[PDB]
């Protein structure tokens, strides 16, 4: 056998056991990850479909019917990611199925606890004094649409348009500097490697100063009691008792 | 070819099944007794 | 179990009461089929490369009992060496160029790759096809 | 699982890529789901699916997609006239839902690998079909369908259209019309049909030109052959009355008690014998 | 053990993932060294 | 009874039998290596644990207290029959490791052979390369002679070589392949030397001082190779009256070493088969392959 | 879109669903009509827990308009949530749900009375939804198995076919 | 006007110069979103989307990476913004995947089979000069 | 409608016992 057709053999093998045993193609290997896609993908399908009426979609008028079963489980996760009333724009993940049938919100609004109360005890003193001040505070009407009225391209009205101011609350520079440089992001220091877990969001660890800072931020929301002797029979044990006795406590449940 | 329809009825419920006990009247202690 | 008893070839006369369809092993009406546990990646070279080249070396158990030959058109295989889709060519040819623009800092101009072929954009039939649509109406 | 297949559909490619669900699509003959398959059988292929469950295609013994039998490759309708049309299988609707279903639980019975009654039948053969059957793969049946747009002038894919771009089949041709239930059943197929009238133009069997003559004018002999070929060939039939030989034109006359066997070895002969590897051909006086 | 199994399948509509790559070999019945490219089997 | 075997979750590529027979190994494309029970109910402990590329070839030392894993990621491990700890890794060759062999007797040696072209000769005590032998096309089989002198090396150039561990030379070169060499394996004796090859023909060759110098001794055949492209082995049995060789046809081909009939032809696999092993005192044979279980045929 | 479909797919042409989920008829029925159009009370639970969520998400969105402020929105919020039984109707097809229209009135009680203590008067402006929101989620927590396995079979019998047999 | 942007600071100090061509790749692609669906057939309806996002992460990607002439800062705010694309540019960065379309292409699960479309795969290996149009992206050989 | 006139409803062939039913066929009314 001649020197060029045996370098010819090697060379094949070569690139055979190079690729055959590749590490990529290795036993267990898992490959990627789902990776997120351009916005504007998921608006122009539902904007295409927005009636699923058109002679050429068709196939989908079933798939779209089939969600249904899944409908209120995508509510669900939706509403419990409302923005809360000190963010402008809060963005947040989402699984919209390939077709545009179904959007399903996915993610859980975890809190910094002592941080969300905070914030709250803010909006509390906040919206009392705006009922205040008003002269008049009109409310708005509901629905705040016609029935006949279709629901709007989030993309052609509200995407160009500002936010308009939230509610927020005037800090003060020196005492709440602490907390006051993060007090009104949406989940606050998510980025950093000292006050939290991370992109998990889970276990916060502050300093002793941005928990007095949080406390006195949170005051209107809070219980003056510092022992436990107010509840005497006023706690579960009592009720529990009051319950099966059949009797009340003066001012407890029947 | 099998529905996909359920009902409620047909849920789940005591999936664990109680053995007899020693003292409740194992069968170890029947077939000993006289 | 020895190979002289698993092997031993089965006796005597054969019925032709069989049609060379009824001679044939089966487990499933249209042939005989099992289970196989090959190695996917060479599955994948084996498959483009016949369906690329033509040739690619036959999967059999008992051909001859033994094999010694590829399973492709084969015009391919003696010129080309078996060169699997992964493995370099060892010869390029041919290539056909498609415009493109990079940058991105232009608008419009930029192409990626969504680079249009530069290369690829009857009257005679246009008729045909005309005629065959009247009558095709004629009949509604 | 694993569908049945024509070795013509299945492609052309030893290695086969091809999937499955579970229940894909009502068959369109017994109307109940039934596992699919598709496949890519080539290069410029369609991607075939099976159209008919497995049970029905045993039942009269076919490919899943095509509905032409397995050893034959025949439309039904053929290698019924061939045949026995007594098989049958209710049309109408709630019979053939019955008939199928006890048919299912006989051919659940079975070994599993024979199409039911059918195959007590389906040895004895090769009147004609075998004559008709098709040779070879027949691949110009799995070409993409007629791109429509361009079949009105005007398909804008250009080049990249996966479709067909040619003229399409006159709808005048009877040939066209060809219902699927109605290739199934062997109903009024205008292919059937057509190869039918094929049948019939073999040069073959009506013979008898004159009375009572068991001779035989033998075309194609050739001078490697002997009689002993001859002889050796023809005692099955019967009581030779004798045989004539001519090796200058070679032509052999021969010779039978009875007409019968000069028909029959004509029938069993006719574009069909050869033996020394060398085609021995057969006429009449 | 033959129950169980049958009593999972019953149980999947209570409960609503499948991921085998399974190949096969195949001996046709039509043979013929025309059929297929030239192979008396194929793999699928 | 045949006994069936399975856990693998991807294709076996080796497996041996413990020199005293009270337990198996067996390793492939997963990357763990499993120990056997051969009596009793034929249990699976421990797993051995820290190939990163795939095992293509184990051995045992004669006394079975080490047990040598070639991987495709270069690393030539020992390891511990008794524990399962790891005790070294060779890192030395520039390629995947295609095989390795321990020799029997002498003072502790490794040879191995990879895809960079070269062959080497390890101390294991040395923790580096003792000798280098560039062959020029890509490595596939290698062994040790019972003398620990030489070294036989099989690859893709079709030749059988051996190699003089004083001379550092190319000293016998055996012709009688057609094609790339994949197994090989010297008899208990010393006496002969099986391969394995693409070109379907299984060989026997006698390496003695004293030589023929042609030596074809036998030849034998059965064994296909297909379009998988699987390194094969081949095993001499105890005796060395038996000689198996796995195929890609789904069979365990047995031969008669003399008269060279086909004793067995042995189905039950639905891939192809990448190693047999008989035990070392009973007429029992551990077939692998890759259809990811294994039997123990009784003959 | 699901809800027309549905309507659609069963050829209810005389009825008309509105955008604010108000499924009304066109006109007035025909005792056959009546008959074949009703729908049960999976349909109608599932099509006013979309009302609800189409007046909270309305109200966003008419303060990314501008057309509101964000204290008016956060004040409506609050109204949306503690006027459930009021706004939807849901509790017509569960009663159960009066359970959580009670809690919303006991919330909005205690923090009305708490919040309008002082200078703060009686009237509409109070943003402090927090309470009201969480009732609905725990609402939606439950009901949610529950619409999916009655909205489950709707659809399959629907598409397979109500199973015919006295069973 | 403007994405409206979302962060509230001012942008970094290489803002400036970047600024118009984001605009009219923006434009571009604001007009994508409103061309309609006539004969356009549907998987080509999405088509426009893709390429020009491509067109943007590779701008910002050029931009930061090769010509050097913009800071970390300024770079991470068109990638927080939403203005280019993080994935992406993480692919861009490997050996191989230099010219990539979208990140559909290479996802394997999408496929049938599991395996990458041939969107992918080199032109060298289809050796026919056969015309291709990734039913995903619109890519004709990425690679 | 067509499961009675076109198409014998569902058809029982009769099961074939020791004996040659082949050849009988009958009369038209
Ligand atoms: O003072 P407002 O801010 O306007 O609150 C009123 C009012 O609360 P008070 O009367 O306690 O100040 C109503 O109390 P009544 O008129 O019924 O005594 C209360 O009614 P409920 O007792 O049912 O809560 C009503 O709500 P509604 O108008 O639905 O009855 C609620 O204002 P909202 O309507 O703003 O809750
Ligand atoms: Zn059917
Ligand atoms: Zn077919
Ligand atoms: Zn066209
Ligand atoms: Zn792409
Ligand atoms: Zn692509
Ligand atoms: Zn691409």
């Amino acid at each position: 056998m001649s020197e060029e057709k045996l370098q010819e053999k090697a060379r094949k093998w070569q690139q055979l056991q190079a690729k055959r045993y590749a590490e990529k193609r290795k036993f267990g290997f898992v490959d990627a990850q789902k990776e997120d896609m351009p916005p504007e993908h998921v608006r122009k399908i539902i904007r295409d479909h927005g009636d699923m009426t058109n002679r050429k979609f068709r196939h989908d008028k079933r798939v779209y019917l089939g969600a249904l079963k899944y409908m209120p489980h995508a509510v669900l996760k939706l509403l419990e990611n409302m923005p809360m009333p000190w963010e402008q724009i809060r963005d947040v993940p989402v699984l919209y199925h390939i077709t545009g049938a179904i959007s399903f919100v996915n993610e859980i609004p975890w809190v910094i606890e002592p941080v969300y109360i905070s914030q709250w005890g803010s909006m509390w003193i906040m919206m009392r004094r705006e009922k205040r001040d008003r002269r008049h505070f009109k409310r708005m009407r509901f629905p705040p649409f016609d029935d006949e009225e279709p629901p709007l391209d989030y993309a052609d009205n509200i995407l160009d348009v500002e936010p308009l101011e939230a509610i927020q609350l005037e800090l003060d520079p020196e005492e709440d500097a602490p907390v006051l440089d993060w007090f009104y992001d949406h989940q606050p220091l998510r980025d950093s490697r000292k006050y939290v877990n991370g992109s998990t969001y889970q276990r916060w660890q502050f300093t002793l100063p941005m928990m007095s800072t949080l406390y006195r931020l949170a005051n209107q929301l809070l219980t003056d009691l510092v022992d436990d002797n107010y509840f005497y029979l006023f706690d579960l044990k009592a009720f529990f008792t009051s319950k099966a006795l059949n009797m009340a406590i003066p001012g407890g449940p029947k | 070819q099998l529905s996909k329809q359920y009902s409620s009825r047909d849920l789940p419920s005591h999936t664990k099944i109680k053995y007899r006990q020693t003292t409740q009247d194992a069968p170890e202690e029947v077939r000993n007794r006289d | 179990p020895t190979y002289e008893t698993m092997f031993a070839p089965e006796f005597g006369p054969e019925n032709p009461f069989r049609t060379q369809q009824m001679a044939a092993p089966r487990n499933m009406l249209s042939g005989y089929a099992e289970p196989a546990h090959i190695n996917d990646f060479m599955f994948e070279q084996q498959r483009r490369t016949f369906a690329t080249y033509g040739y690619a070396l036959d999967p059999s158990l008992d051909n001859h009992q033994v094999s010694a030959k590829y399973i492709g058109s084969v015009e391919e295989a003696e010129k080309n060496q078996g060169l699997t889709v992964f493995e370099t060519g060892q010869k390029k040819t041919e290539k056909r160029k498609k415009f493109k623009e990079n940058d991105a800092s232009n608008i419009d101009g930029f192409l990626g790759p969504w680079a249009k072929y530069v290369d690829e954009k009857s009257e005679e039939e246009q008729k045909e096809l005309d005629e065959i649509t009247a009558k095709r109406q004629k009949k509604g | 699982d694993f569908p049945i297949l024509c070795q013509t559909c299945l492609g052309e490619n030893p290695y086969i890529r091809m999937t499955k669900e579970k229940y894909g699509k009502e068959c369109k003959i017994c109307a109940r789901p039934f596992t699919v398959f598709r496949w890519c059988p080539g290069v410029r292929m369609r991607f075939k699916k099976t159209e008919v469950c497995q049970t029905c295609s045993k039942l009269k013994n076919v490919c899943q997609t095509c509905l032409l039998d397995l050893e034959y490759g025949l439309p039904i309708q053929v290698r019924d006239a061939g045949l026995s049309f007594k098989d049958d299988m209710p049309k109408s609707d709630v019979n053939k839902e019955y008939y199928t279903q006890n048919m299912e639980r006989e051919i659940s019975n079975s070994d599993g690998t024979r199409p039911v009654g059918m195959l007590g039948k389906a040895t004895s053969t090769s009147d004609m079909l075998l004559k008709l059957a098709r040779t070879t793969p027949y691949y110009k049946r799995n070409r993409p369908h007629i791109c429509s747009f361009w079949v009105k002038g005007e398909c804008k894919r250009g080049e990249e259209c996966p479709y067909r771009h040619e003229k399409p089949t006159d709808p005048d041709d009877p040939l066209a019309d060809q219902n699927i239930k109605d290739r199934y059943y062997g109903i009024n197929d205008p292919v059937a049909d057509k190869l039918l009238k094929r049948a019939s133009t073999m040069p073959r069997l009506d013979p008898p030109e004159d009375k009572t003559i068991t001779t035989l004018y033998v075309g194609g002999l050739g001078d490697t052959i002997t009689e002993t070929d001859l002889r050796n060939h023809f005692y099955q039939f019967g009581e030779i009355r004798t045989i004539t030989v001519v090796q200058r034109q070679q032509c052999a006359f021969i010779q039978f008690a009875t007409r019968q066997a000069a028909e029959v070895a004509a029938e069993k002969s006719f574009n069909k014998l050869i033996v020394n590897g060398r085609r021995l051909n057969v006429k009449w006086g | 053990v033959a129950l169980e199994k049958s009593v999972s399948q019953k149980v999947a509509a209570a409960m609503p993932k499948l991921a085998p790559a399974q190949y096969i070999r195949y001996t046709p019945s039509q043979q013929g060294v025309a059929f297929n490219s030239g192979a008396k089997q194929r793999v699928i | 009874p045949i006994m069936l075997l399975s856990g693998h979750e991807g294709e076996v590529y080796c497996c041996k039998f413990h020199p005293n027979g009270s337990t198996l190994a067996s390793a492939g494309f997963d990357r763990l290596i499993l120990l056997w029970n051969v009596y009793g109910d034929c249990d699976n402990y421990a797993t051995l644990k820290g190939h990163s590329g795939a095992v293509m070839e184990l051995h045992y030392n004669t006394d079975g207290s080490m047990l040598f894993s070639a991987s495709t990621d270069k690393t030539v491990a020992v390891w511990d029959s008794e524990t399962g700890e790891r005790v070294k890794r060779l890192k030395g060759h520039t390629s995947f490791v295609n095989s390795c062999y321990p020799a029997r007797r002498g003072p502790q040696l490794v040879c191995t052979g990879s895809d960079d072209g070269t062959v080497k000769l390890w101390d294991i005590r040395k923790k580096a390369a003792i000798q280098t032998f560039q062959n020029t096309y890509q490595v596939l089989a290698v062994t040790f002679n019972d003398t620990s002198d030489q070294i036989i090396s099989g690859g893709i150039d079709n030749d059988i070589k051996v190699w003089d561990l004083r001379q550092n030379k190319l000293t016998y070169t055996m012709r009688g392949h057609a094609d790339s060499v994949t197994g090989l394996s010297l008899s208990s004796e010393g006496s002969y030397l099986l391969s394995n090859a693409m070109d379907n023909t299984v060989r026997v060759w006698d390496v003695r001082p004293f030589a023929p110098k042609e030596r074809c001794v036998k030849i034998f055949q059965g064994n296909v190779h297909n379009f998988e492209k699987n390194l094969l082995r081949c095993s001499w049995s105890p005796d060395g009256s038996k000689i198996a060789a796995g195929s890609a046809d789904r069979f365990v081909y047995v031969w008669d070493t003399t008269s060279r009939r086909i004793l067995y032809k042995l189905p039950g696999h639905a891939g192809s088969i990448n190693e047999v092993a008989f035990h070392p005192d009973e007429p029992i044979i551990i077939s692998a392959s890759s259809d990811k279980r294994l039997y123990m045929g009784e003959i | 879109n699901m809800l027309n479909l549905l309507i659609h797919r069963k050829n209810l042409n005389y009825l008309h669903l509105d955008y604010n989920f108000n499924l009304k008829p066109v006109k007035t029925l025909t005792t056959k009509e009546r008959k074949k159009s009703r729908f049960g009370n999976a349909f109608h639970l599932c099509r006013e827990v979309l009302r609800l969520t189409k007046l909270v998400v309305d109200s966003h969105v008419q303060y990314r308009l501008g057309n509101v402020d964000a204290f008016q929105l956060a004040d409506g919020l609050q109204y949306i949530f503690a006027h459930v039984g009021q706004l939807t109707g849901m509790y017509r097809y569960k009663y159960k749900l009066m359970r959580q229209i009670r809690m919303c009135k006991d919330l909005k009680h205690l923090i009305y009375y708490r919040f309008n203590t002082g200078p703060v008067g009686k009237g509409p402006g109070c943003g402090f939804w927090a309470a009201g929101w969480r009732v609905w989620l725990f609402f939606m927590r439950g009901i949610t198995p529950l619409l999916e396995r009655w909205l489950g079979n709707l659809l399959a019998r629907q598409f397979e076919g109500r199973h015919s047999k006295g069973v | 006007m403007p994405k409206v942007k979302r962060s509230r600071k001012a942008p970094p100090d290489g803002w400036e110069l970047i600024e118009p061509t984001l605009d009219e790749l923006d434009q571009k692609m604001r007009e994508a979103e409103t061309e309609p669906h006539e004969g356009k057939r549907k998987v080509e309806s999405l088509w426009p989307i893709f390429r020009i996002h491509h067109q943007k992460t590779r701008y910002i990607f050029d931009l930061f990476y090769k010509r050097k002439a913009i800071s970390r800062e300024l770079y991470e705010y068109c990638i927080k913004e939403g203005y280019a694309d993080k994935n992406l540019i993480a692919k861009w960065k490997k050996q191989g995947y230099e010219n990539l379309c979208c990140l559909r292409c290479i996802q394997t699960r999408d496929t049938n089979f599991g395996t990458n479309c041939i969107c992918r795969v080199p032109k060298s290996k289809l050796e026919v000069g056969r015309i291709i149009e990734c039913t995903h992206c619109g890519c004709r050989g990425c690679s | 409608g067509v499961d009675y006139n076109a198409e014998i409803p569902f058809e029982k062939k009769p099961a074939l016992g020791f004996y040659d039913t082949s050849e009988e066929n009958y009369q038209a009314l």
